[PDB]
């Protein structure tokens, strides 16, 4: 398909898409709509207390597209890759 | 006349000068002419922003004539009444004209409009004597009423309202500006809202920080006392991004900031403003007043 | 043919650029005078080169189909050019004085 | 013929290009940060300008001429139609603009006599 | 009326109208509105400032094809200003488009700038500003003339612009004459098109008329006259005529004259003066 | 050495072708 | 690996372009607009996310460098200035260009355009404004990039990269 174009860093693209597919899978992800993590961890840069809420009409799909879009790293953090695995939706993190 | 020097001054207006540092507002009690009940009605409410060209032949005396004219226009469009009031004490300088309120009461106020200008003198420095410069409009109520009032004002005073927009740079600057403000009663944790750019609606990250942690981090990244500088804002954003990436390995920096809320006030890109604390209220207006000028010029 | 000569020209410019780069390996008014001088000398060089080459071409043509079609086309089209030119000249002559009178009256 | 000589000269300049490439490659390439980039780029630019200025200071058969001439006559005959069509289009455009100019001139004329007579009437009245 | 308040009232009106129309576009109604604005601009014999500010704001963001017809007619009506503030803000992006856009777009901007020059001379009727503008447009001219493999399509616009320039002293009583660069001189004088020869003869005739009407300029003019008198009395561009002369007489210049080279009579009778008689 | 095709070979080719770390975050929190 | 313009030899009437940025889809669409039409010279397109460029012994000459910057995100900026440290100064002599996307939507422009203007003026490099989302604007930028490639590649006799730099130079 248009061999004149010579994509570079194609290894990065093929690694990130493979990792995303292995983490998520071809099956349609469950339709989850709300998430919230309550975190309290040391700064390392008196622990900082963080509180995040993810709102989306279709979660697990925008998260699925973050890595292909390049927004996040190829391996996503376990706090986002275990939502169907750990069967957990609200989290708390300490240092 | 005024047109020539106005041409020259907007010719000099190029994106080459450095962004000047801004003085952090201090705890300032409401002014004596400021009625606590009127602002209390104004505060703790949602407002939509509008930029306005200077009024042509506007008089503060014939307010009843304006009220009856708006009532006539409304009934022509169709148990409601229009009330005009004059509000003292919220002008940045003596140059800034007097502010006033317009209310729609169903004989229960349903639609409120505020015309004001705080510390806005560049427009006042390039205007003739006939005009009145209150380029800031705050609307609260039904959109149909706002459109009707805008149509009346366009027909009457030969002006438009333009929906003022706030970008990520300005919103981050103002976020740093109010997190620099000292609040005795931390009654609302700071909160930021983001939106990933995607044609289908996608994840919208909301990031909240405890007020004590936010103040400590600010004072850590606070260098010039009583002043905010672009380097301070940039390091604030960089620290937040580094914290987020350390948490989740996600580059929040590639996302559009859409809403910033803190203990004193909250702002949204579309033009939504919520005000809670009066102690910095006036200064708030001044900052956003510059944006109206920046939209006029 | 044409591809050969255009490749030859491109290789010539590439070689000249490489020579300039290897020679350069060893304020603003000085630089400004630099592009002025190089523009002048390059303009003079192209003037001389084009003049000599297509003067040789003109001589070759003097030494000597669709040629009749080309010549009748150029004759008719150039006559149309001059007619349009005269029309524009007279129209602009009218425009000048009418606009000047309009400005004075304004 | 001439094509063989041109090909030989092309190969010769290819050899010269390879010689220049292997001559220039024996230099540490570069490294710049934000602070000192401007002066370095200015110096590099002025050096290149002087080099190319010095370089420029240092600086067939009838059949190919005939073929190129035929090509250029064909190109001229096949592109003059655009400039002609522009010539007509501007001719009628100028005619229309001139007519509009006379219209405006005529209107402002009676405007002028009306203004002058009104001014004279007001002057006489007072 | 020349009333100060109505000036500001119309300025803010039209400026905000232009902003809202532009933001709503991203089209036919916008094009029609801008056409009406241009029609009004043809009247009043002076440019507006709301359009100037809008074009300043939108030129850097301008792609060059959104409303090119509309944009290029506003630059024609630009208020007179020194050639030291407009170039950093206006002519830089103009050159940015010019050096990279289509050749027809080049002819377009050439027409726009020559109209601007006409408007500025009309308004004035200081000289350093127009001199710098002429030098800048000439630099653009020679650069593009090199750029397009010496295409005569742009050369026609170059020469037409220079004819419009060549009448400053006799049209606006301004004692200022600027000479076109020698690159264009040599490219056009010995070009292969006959109408090019025609309009060069015309332009040097007009230059001589302007010169005799009122130091280095005279020397360069004399050098050019020697150059063309050496090039003229042959010319390859006339071989066509010669072929016709073979199809149909020691004196063949009369046949050329009947073919329609009246500018050539004007140049060879009233300018060279070496052989005044035909 | 992928045989750097001679210019002559490459030239004719073009002419002819004108017809076609998953353990470090579970250890910190 | 610092990239050098004068490493290898180019192909017979061959030109190459490099696009470095974050949005892969935008780069792919821009390359599609690049190759919608092909001139006499063959064209090669390379897309990358960051610098230094991945090592490849089979790399041809890269005659043009184009950095795409989105004013919608500071991340693209940080990417650009981090990648800028892996190229020699010789590329900066007219072989580098900056293309800003989304500048028209002043509301959506996260970072102020004054910043990127200052960045470009600091390095004396051409600066172009376009909107990749719009098909017409993208196409216009397509012939723009094709023709600036033709100019810088030396295909047209008369000018070089430093010449076009002196052409496209900003006053301040």
């Amino acid at each position: 398909m248009d061999s004149r174009i010579i994509h570079e860093n194609i290894v990065e693209k093929e690694r990130v898409q493979r990792i995303t597919q292995e983490t998520f899978g071809d099956y349609p992800q469950p339709q989850l709509e709300f998430a919230q993590y309550k975190l309290e961890t040391k700064f390392k840069s008196e622990p900082l207390r963080c509180l995040i809420k993810f709102s989306s009409p279709h979660l697990l799909e925008a998260l699925k597209s973050l890595a292909p879009a390049g927004i996040a790293d190829a391996p996503l953090s376990p706090l986002l890759t275990c939502i169907p695995n750990k069967r957990m939706n609200y989290f708390k993190i300490r240092d | 006349p005024l047109q020539k020097r106005l041409e020259s001054v907007r010719k000099q207006s190029s994106f080459i000068l450095t962004p000047p540092r801004r003085k952090i507002p201090q705890c300032s009690q409401l002014q004596e002419d400021v009625d606590p009940q009127k602002v209390a009605f104004l505060l703790h409410k949602q407002w939509t922003l509008y930029s306005l060209t200077p009024l042509y032949k506007f008089s503060y005396s014939n307010l009843k004539e304006y009220s009856r004219l708006l009532n006539a226009f409304i009934v022509a469009e169709k148990n409601i009444k229009v009330i005009f009031s004059t509000l003292l004490g919220m002008k940045g300088t003596q140059r800034d004209p007097e502010a006033f309120l317009v209310q729609i009461v169903s004989k229960k106020v349903l639609w409120t409009g505020w015309f004001c200008c705080v510390f806005g003198d560049s427009l006042l420095e390039t205007v003739s004597e006939d005009f009145t410069c209150l380029p800031l409009f705050l609307a609260n109520g039904a959109e149909s009423n706002t459109a009707i009032i805008g149509t009346w004002f366009q027909k009457t005073f030969d002006c438009y309202f333009s929906p003022l927009a706030i970008n990520a740079f300005n919103l981050s600057w103002m976020a740093a500006m109010w997190t620099a403000c000292k609040m005795d009663h931390y009654v609302a944790t700071t909160e930021f809202l983001w939106s990933v750019p995607c044609s289908p609606q996608s994840l919208d990250i909301s990031f909240a920080i405890h007020p004590e942690d936010a103040k400590a981090l600010w004072d850590s990244v606070h260098k010039t006392p009583g002043e905010v500088t672009q380097e301070e804002v940039d390091l604030f954003m960089d620290c937040l991004y580094s914290h987020f990436h350390r948490h989740f390995k996600i580059h929040l920096s590639a996302t559009r900031l859409v809403r910033v809320s803190t203990s004193v006030a909250s702002a949204h890109t579309d033009g939504k403003i919520k005000i809670l604390c009066h102690k910095y209220l006036i200064g708030v207006l001044a900052y956003l007043t510059e944006l109206a000028i920046f939209q006029i010029e | 043919d044409r591809m050969t000569l255009l490749l030859r020209a491109q290789t010539k410019q590439q070689l000249l650029e490489y020579k300039s780069m290897v020679d350069a390996s060893e304020i603003e008014a000085k630089i400004e005078d630099l592009e002025n001088e190089i523009e002048e000398v390059k303009v003079a060089f192209e003037i001389k080169k084009l003049a000599l080459d297509r003067m040789r071409l003109s001589t070759a043509l003097k030494k000597n189909s669709v040629l009749m079609d080309n010549m009748k086309h150029l004759l008719e089209l150039n006559k149309l050019i001059m007619k349009s030119q005269q029309e524009s000249w007279d129209l602009e002559e009218k425009l000048l004085d009418i606009r000047k009178k309009r400005l004075q009256l304004k | 013929n001439t094509e063989e000589e041109l090909i030989r000269e092309c190969e010769e300049m290819w050899k010269d290009m390879e010689e220049c490439q292997n001559k220039l490659s024996l230099i540490g390439t570069e490294t710049l940060t934000d602070s000192n980039a401007q002066l370095s780029l200015l110096i590099m630019q002025v050096k290149c300008l002087t080099a190319e200025l010095s370089q420029w200071q240092k600086k067939l058969t009838e059949d190919v001429l005939i073929t190129l001439g035929k090509e250029e006559f064909q190109k001229l005959r096949q592109d003059l139609e655009m400039v002609l069509s522009t010539k007509e289009s501007k001719n009628e455009k100028l005619k229309e603009d001139l007519e509009r100019e006379q219209r405006w001139l005529d209107e402002q004329q009676q405007i002028m006599e009306s203004l002058n007579v009104l001014h004279s009437e007001l002057k006489n009245k007072v | 009326v020349r009333d100060e308040p109505v000036l500001l009232r119309f300025y803010y009106w039209l400026s905000q109208t232009l902003q809202e129309e532009c933001i709503w576009y991203k089209g036919k109604e916008f094009t029609n509105f801008l056409d009406t604005i241009i029609r009004a601009e043809c009247f009043l014999q002076e440019g507006f400032y709301s359009c100037e500010a809008f074009l300043y704001k939108s030129l850097p963001l301008w792609d060059g094809l959104c409303c090119r017809s509309q944009f290029l007619q506003l630059v024609s009506w630009i208020p007179f200003s020194s050639f030291s503030e407009v170039k950093p803000l206006l002519f830089d992006h103009l050159a940015q488009l010019f050096f990279t856009s289509t050749i027809y777009f080049k002819c377009s901007v050439l027409q726009s700038l020559k109209e601007l020059l006409q408007n500025w001379l009309l308004w004035l009727s200081s000289m350093n500003s127009v001199s710098k503008l002429i030098h800048y447009v000439g630099w653009l001219s020679t650069t593009a003339m090199r750029l397009e493999s010496n295409n005569t399509f742009l050369l026609h616009f170059i020469l037409d612009f220079y004819e419009k320039v060549c009448d400053i002293y006799i049209n606006y009583n301004l004692p200022l004459v600027v000479l076109f660069p020698p690159g264009i001189f040599y490219s056009a004088l010995l070009s292969l098109d006959t109408s090019i020869l025609n309009q060069l003869c015309f332009i040097m005739h007009r230059y001589r008329k302007n010169l005799t009407a009122a130091s280095k300029t005279y020397q360069e003019f004399n050098h050019y006259l020697t150059s063309m008198v050496g090039c003229l009395w042959h010319h390859p561009s006339f071989l066509s005529y010669a072929v016709s002369f073979l199809l149909q007489w020691s004196w063949y210049l009369d046949y050329l004259f009947s073919q329609g080279l009246q500018g050539l009579k004007l140049f060879i009778r009233s300018s060279v003066h070496h052989s005044s008689i035909p | 050495r992928q045989a750097k095709k001679s210019f002559s070979t490459l030239f004719l080719e073009t002419v002819k072708r004108k017809s076609e770390d998953t353990k470090l975050i579970e250890d910190e929190f | 690996s610092v990239l050098r313009p004068l490493d290898k030899l180019p192909g017979l009437n061959t030109a190459t372009i490099l696009l470095v940025g974050t949005e892969d889809a935008l780069l792919q669409q821009l390359a599609d607009s690049m190759l919608k039409e092909d001139c006499a010279s063959e064209l090669k397109v390379h897309l990358a996310k960051s610098l230094p460029l991945p090592s490849s012994v089979n790399r041809p000459r890269i005659d043009l460098i184009v950095f795409v910057v989105n004013l919608h995100s500071k991340y693209s900026l940080q990417n650009t200035e981090e990648s800028l440290r892996h190229v020699d100064a010789s590329f900066f002599l007219g072989k580098v260009c900056f293309l800003a996307t989304g500048a028209g939507r002043e509301s959506h422009c996260s970072i102020h355009r004054h910043t990127v203007v200052k960045l470009a003026h600091t390095y004396q490099s051409p600066l172009l404004y376009c909107d990749l989302e719009v098909e017409g604007f993208r196409a216009t930028m397509a012939q723009r990039l094709v023709r600036v490639l033709q100019i810088c590649a030396g295909h047209v006799p008369g000018v070089s990269a430093l010449n076009l730099l002196s052409l496209l130079r900003s006053s301040e």
